[PDB]
RNA sequence: AUUAGCAGUUUCGGGGGCGUAAUGCUCUCAGCUGAUUCUCAAACUCUGAACAUUUUUGGUAAGCAGAACUGGCGAUGUGGGUUGAACCAAAUAUUGGGAUAAGACGUCUAACAUUCACUAAUAGAUACCACAAAAGGUGUUAGUUCAUUAAGACAGCAG
RNA sequence: CCUAACUACUAUACAGCGAAACCACUGCAAGGGGAACGGGCCUUGCAAAAACAGCGGGGAAAGAAGACCCUGUUGAGCUUG
RNA sequence: CGCUCAUAGCGACGCUGCUUUUUGAUCCUUCGAUGUCGGCUCUUCUUAUCAUUGUGAAGCAGAAUUCACAAAGUGUUGGAUUGUUCACCCACUAACAAGGAACGUGAGCUGGGUUUAGACCGUCGUGAGACAGGUUAGUUUUACCCUACUGUUGUCAGUU
RNA sequence: ACCUGCCGCUACCAUCCGUUGGAUAAUGGCUGAACGCCUCUAAGUCAGAAUCCAUUCUAGAAAC
């Protein structure tokens, strides 16, 4: 007839293709909608998952039962070494959409991010990525097309994005290919953005630059692969009875006999997890510290009222990590992907 | 029926100026400068000298016939509004709870709290002619004042719709900030 | 074994009975669900009208039409539309698949009605509401029948707390005080609906009126004078028993 | 008022009535507060008010649904401030619709269930 | 009750009077007809204000009757009776007929559908065509 | 089959008023009679013509059941009605040219120009045919009739 | 409630061997008309290789000249004045 | 009717429609076979809106309630009895609205019912047997094809 | 077989997170004719819904 008792739909369809993500390390498709009011800063960063830990704190919500009172609370911490920037990026307003328009880069491209390039980087002898451009600064006569490349991109175009890539092989994983990714920058007049851009070739950016302290950020990420998982499970559909044929673990009706086809809104069994996810409003707790290599250990998990000289790091180490030896942020609840997942952090 | 020439007459006092070029009428009054587009109709807009504006519709029905008048008064209370601009007084009506209300002039603005006991603030910013000011003289009362009426008018408007009274019976209530008088000097 | 679409059921309907039982045989016919009442009260309702069939049935849940074997035998006859008029007259109005909701919904539609109609408690008396005695009639273990007429089980009903209780069986009177300018559509709402007595009415002060009303419908009249008015008004006894309401015994 | 604690007492789930009223258990039949989700049990924590039945106890209150407060369960919730608890057996305590607690509560009594209700803890020896 | 009278609206039948063939057909609804002073002379009432149907149908007794209440209540309201003189000039001479089939469920078992289609008579309707004069009222020239 | 009165009888059968009481005078009021009056019928008649459209019975109805004349579909394509067993045009050997038929003529799609109104709704657009009614509108266009006015009209503002 | 984890053999991948049912042609939909529920026709939406693991919406899916129902001047088992 | 008051809300006597969620009516498809009740499950559609949002009316003082509009975006329950649809209660609740999808959904399930053969009882029949009466026990077959869907490789009409 | 139990997987049985702009409808209005007056409406115009469209989110095309 009808439907006979009314239930909620099982899953969403807001991320309905549900597909293995295409990106390995999670892609900004959105960046935060630039105002001229503010000054130059990028809006996104690349941790590392190094674990999960737990921390106390009281509480500062007045009207709350929990107020002035110790709070157990999850976090995350998320291991950013700090970011290489190598290029910059033009884009021009069209009719279609932003379009890349002319990619300027700097010098000094390191063997790391030169391994985006190279699938097969050991069969290489002469690793030849990028020695014709860098031949460019050495004369004039090509070092004069760098500025008139980059004055056609502080006044033909709208978006100034730096091409910015990590260090891996700063943390030991077992990666060399640095992951690399636009920051676009956000300020005002294209020509202070383009600044910004060639003012940091070839240095670094720490993460406790681009994200504050005590505030909220988004967490752009991929989620734990579960392979090929059945609907219950995927979708949260209720079980068959314990007497079922044909099994229990199964959407029974997948469709009346009418439409004729099963429709794209069935929950159907397939794949879980490695879904491309992001997660807003994930608020930083503390940014800690780069550990030196040269000098004593910094207690980043020091906090006061503890005065215990030790690390964020437990006991033998994050399990399936290292440990955090380079800046990290602890920011509150889970964020998706596993361990030794790249995160793409972004600015809200 | 069609009727072939169907015509009205707008009189422009002396100190006035009026700048029309083809439906787009513009007044230039001693107290300030208003302007209207009519490219809403086919009409010919057009000034006799400098004492008369004539405007003139050839062919029209019903829909055309109707809207000369229209905006033959709209023409009208352009010119009104720049030789003795328009002043509206608004009274507060109240059973129990004294209506505060505030008011600067950055936009010009209204805030109205107390309203029924409300502790929602109703800032409300006036239409981009006019300004406004509290009546010292007599008791509750703002009087509003402008250069155009569809400015002066629809800021008041505003001011009185959102001083009502939801999800009760209006008939009893009446606590609101109403136009009372509708002067012009 | 399996049959693509399977076979007959029951004949469920919304159509009242009327059983006649003759020569050892039980014959009902289908007739309306008001319109039977309608002919036993010396009111015409056209007989083509009365019935939803006009052929004589044996049982009407089985849906089984009688033959002019056992007609013939029974009545006397095998015409079948005098046949529905016998049937209709002398039998008894049996009932169809609702009999136990219009019984059992009759039965405590009866006990809804009749129980509440003019009773006062105990001390300095005053009405109340039906639930109170729908506590103490199944109390008091009263079985209800419908043969013995309602305003006789009325009758019944307040005897038996007579005897238990102590209950007043009779009307009473109030004296209603009511200012005169903001009173008199107050006056004239209840005077075409109880009874007055001693209307004495002022300009200077206000207006006294007795009643003459049930012990049962105070509570209305003490509520209604407010709600109407907007002010207060007031409630003093007069009397509490006066005869010629339950107490004659009709 | 209070958080969310984990809920343990489904519908159909007797308990011991800590009470001094006459009641030996209480039979929980639906939880005040629970509604919708097509073929979810309505569950009840601690801090509860339940609509029960006595299935033992005084015969005078037998077969009456009355009201009552689920005021400790074995079902572990943790607080928010990080520490579990979870308490020996189940329990309630008969009170009106307004949640007034009119006998004497026995046994340790839940401070989530002494927080909603306050006539809960002027009747509890033990707040825990 | 009465069925929908869209069904008897239109004469698409013969004609079918009460007679020795058609035995046992109900009364009409419209009892009386003649309403107002009708002991009034001619000489009295000049205005003839007639109510005539447009389209050519079957106005049933029980539509007569309700107009004939509805046109006499209002004018007894309006200046009393004995104020007009209205007769009714249409007659319900034709009687409409019920095939009628059983309500129930299991309705296969017991009507003949559709076997011995016949139906016995209900009601009566009044043929009316275009430009017949239904209602015709005789009054005073001081209620046009 | 059937509505309403007016007249005569009218005293009567019943009510009464009237001479003090009655087959004695008059009024509804019954009834018999006469001249009127409303609606009238397949089984009434003085008279009385010339599947699809039409005539036509049962049915509330049906793309239902049954008839009568004619034309079709079955047997039959083709052009049109987007589509289609029956509708319109028009009948089929194989073709070329011309003019046509129904139907159309912004594009699909072969074929147009000029002209007068109506529609201001997201409406409306090939009969069968793929729906729509009673009742409404100060929407607009055309129209009929009646009334008001330089003895100062309606409307506005005032006494 | 309200599902979760674990295990062997399956299924899955490879080497080896290797069938059957079914089959007009065959395989995307909406509405229309049609034999009154189309994959095909009509107008639209559209539409871009070759394949794998699942799955049960459709193919009015397959098995079976419908055991129910009716006809037949077709039978049979049983009963009986 | 609603104290007065036709039209807040209703609304007789009548009339005009719609709907295909009831049952009829008919027999056009299907009898070399469309698996036929209910439930569980799951998705989508409808608006004839139960709640929620915005509003307007009331016999809307507040509260509670009632009528209507734009509204189908989001919800619309746990249970006892019964095979039940329906029904009727208890309890929660913002609300427990009405419906279609081949009376959605049996190569999805269950098989309670119906509906074969066993059997019992009641009434009918001389009897074999009948019941559209009650009871009890009673095999639920196949996807590996095409499409649809869910995922996964793969070809991209100067190379990577 | 029982007791404890890593890693892992897991559960409102545990934890975190789940936005702001524009145009509208209903309707309330403004200026204002038709129709010397009136009128939210006819020409224009204002606020406004869990709505619609974007924002953010999911995929990324015989597209670049």
């Amino acid at each position: 007839s009808h439907r006979k008792f009314e239930a909620p739909r099982h899953g969403n369809l807001g991320f309905r293709p549900r597909k293995r993500a295409a990106r390995h390390q999670g892609k900004v498709k959105s960046f935060p909608k630039d105002d001229r009011t503010q000054k130059v800063h990028l809006t996104a960063f690349m941790g590392y998952k190094a674990g999960m830990t737990h921390v106390v704190r009281d509480l500062e919500k007045p009207g709350s039962k929990m107020h002035k009172k110790e709070i157990v609370e999850a976090v995350t911490i998320i291991e950013c070494p700090p970011m290489y920037i190598v290029g910059l990026v033009g884009y021009v307003e069209t009719a279609q959409g932003l379009k890349t328009y002319k990619t300027v880069w700097a010098q000094h491209l390191s063997d790391n991010f030169r391994r985006r390039l190279y699938k097969n980087w050991y069969k290489s002898k002469s690793k030849k990525a990028f020695t014709k451009y860098v031949k460019q600064y050495e004369t004039e006569e090509g070092k004069k097309s760098i500025e008139a490349s980059l004055q056609a991109i502080k006044k033909r175009c709208s978006v100034v994005r730096v091409i910015a890539h990590t260090q891996v092989h700063k943390l030991k994983l077992t990666q060399k290919k640095a992951h690399v990714l636009e920051i676009q920058v956000n300020g005002g007049s294209i020509v202070e953005k383009v600044n910004f851009a060639v003012a940091n070739f070839e240095k670094t950016v720490n993460v406790t630059g681009v994200f504050a302290e005590n505030e909220l950020i988004d967490v752009i990420g991929v989620t734990k692969g579960k392979g090929f998982n059945g609907v219950i499970k995927r979708w949260g559909v209720r079980k068959l009875p314990r007497k079922t044929h044909k099994g229990l673990r199964k959407v029974a009706c997948i469709g009346a006999w009418h439409p004729s086809r099963v429709s794209t809104t069935v929950p159907r069994a397939g794949q879980l997890g490695y879904h491309h996810r992001v997660e807003r409003n994930k608020k930083i707790y503390r940014i800690g510290q780069a550990q030196p290599e040269d000098g004593k250990q910094i207690s980043t998990g020091k906090t006061e009222f503890d005065l215990t000289e030790k690390t964020i790091n437990p006991m033998g180490g994050f399990a399936h990590y290292g440990m955090v030896k380079h800046e990290f942020l602890m920011l509150k609840g889970c964020v998706a992907g596993p361990r030794k997942r790249a995160l793409t952090l972004r600015k809200s | 029926m069609k009727v072939i020439n169907s015509s009205r007459k707008v009189q422009i006092p002396e100190n006035v100026t009026v700048d029309v070029k083809g439906r787009s009428v513009k007044v230039t009054g001693p107290r300030g400068t208003l302007s209207k587009s009519f490219d809403h109709a086919s009409v010919d807009i057009n000034l006799v000298g400098k004492k008369e504006l004539t405007v003139d519709l050839w062919f029209g029905n019903r829909k055309q016939i109707a809207c000369i008048k229209t905006i033959t008064s709209i023409i009208e209370n352009m010119i009104t509004g720049v030789t003795k601009g328009y002043e509206y007084k608004m009274r507060f009506v109240y059973a129990h709870f004294p209506i505060n209300v505030a008011v600067t002039d950055g936009g010009r603005v209204v805030e109205i709290r107390n309203f029924f006991g409300e502790k929602i603030v109703r800032r409300i910013e006036l239409l981009d002619g006019i300004t406004c000011y509290r009546n010292e003289k007599a008791k509750d009362e703002i009087v509003l004042t402008g250069n155009s009426l569809e400015l002066l008018s629809q800021s008041c408007a505003t001011i009185q719709l959102r001083s009502a009274i939801k999800y009760k019976d209006v008939r009893k209530f009446l606590d609101g900030i109403y136009v009372s008088e509708r002067n012009v000097l | 074994m399996s049959i693509f679409t399977p076979t007959n059921q029951i004949r469920l309907t919304n159509v009242a009975v009327v059983r006649m039982k003759r020569a050892g045989k039980r014959f009902e016919i289908a007739c309306y669900k008001n319109k039977v009442v309608g002919w036993r009260s010396g009111v015409e309702k056209d007989l083509d009208e009365v019935l939803q069939t006009h052929s004589v049935f044996v049982n009407v849940s089985k849906g089984q039409v009688a033959k002019k074997e056992d007609l013939i035998s029974a009545f006397g006859t095998d015409d079948q539309t005098e046949i529905c008029k016998q049937i209709l007259t002398k039998g008894e109005v049996q009932v169809s698949d609702k009999e136990r909701h219009t019984q059992l919904e009759q039965m405590f539609r009866d006990i809804a009605t009749i129980v509440a109609d003019k009773c006062v408690n105990p001390e300095t008396k005053r009405p109340y509401t039906v639930i109170l005695i729908e506590r103490a009639m199944k109390d008091i273990h009263y079985s209800v029948k419908t043969n013995k007429s309602t305003k006789q089980q009325a009758l019944e009903v307040i005897k038996q707390l007579k005897e238990k209780m102590k209950i007043e069986r009779a009307h009473m009177r109030l004296r209603f005080i009511l200012p005169v300018n903001e009173g008199k559509k107050l006056k004239e709402k209840l005077k075409p609906l109880i009874k007055v007595i001693e209307s004495e009415d002022y300009g200077q002060q206000l207006e006294i009126v007795c009643l003459i009303d049930p012990g049962c419908f105070r509570e209305i009249d003490e509520l209604i004078k407010k709600e109407t008015k907007g002010k207060g008004s007031l409630e003093v006894l007069n009397l509490k028993d006066v005869e010629e309401g339950d107490e004659k015994f009709e | 008022s209070n958080y969310r604690v984990s809920l343990g007492l489904p519908v159909g789930a007797v308990m011991n009535s800590a009470d001094n009223s006459g009641a030996k258990n209480l039979y929980v039949i639906a939880v005040k507060g629970i509604k919708g989700r097509l073929n979810r049990l309505p569950s009840a924590g601690v801090g509860d008010m339940v609509m029960a039945t006595v299935k033992k106890g005084k015969p005078e209150l037998r077969k009456k649904v009355c009201t009552g407060l689920v005021v400790r369960q074995r079902k572990h919730w943790k607080r928010k401030d990080g520490v579990y608890i979870y308490f020996e057996d189940n329990a309630g305590v008969m009170c009106n619709p307004k949640g007034e607690v009119k006998g004497n509560i026995l046994g340790p009594v839940a401070k989530e269930c002494s927080d909603l209700w306050p006539k809960v803890a002027t009747n509890a020896g033990t707040i825990v | 009750g009465r069925r929908p009278a869209r069904c008897y609206r239109y004469c698409k039948n013969k004609p079918y009077i009460k007679s020795r063939y058609c035995r046992g057909v109900p009364d009409a609804k419209i009892r009386i007809f003649d309403l107002g002073r009708k002991k009034a002379s001619t000489d009295e009432f000049p205005l003839c204000v007639h109510l005539i149907s447009l389209e050519k149908e079957q106005l049933s007794s029980e539509a007569i009757e309700a107009g004939r209440i509805s046109c006499n209540k209002y004018i007894s309201k309006t200046g009393g009776k004995d104020s007009f003189h209205m007769r009714v000039r249409v007659h319900p001479w034709h009687v409409l007929r019920i095939n009628k089939m059983l309500s129930c469920a299991g309705a296969d078992r017991l009507q003949t559908g559709m076997r011995g289609a016949f139906g016995k008579p209900m009601g009566t309707v009044a043929r009316v065509n275009i430009g017949q004069i239904i209602f015709s009222i005789r009054t005073r020239d001081n209620m046009l």
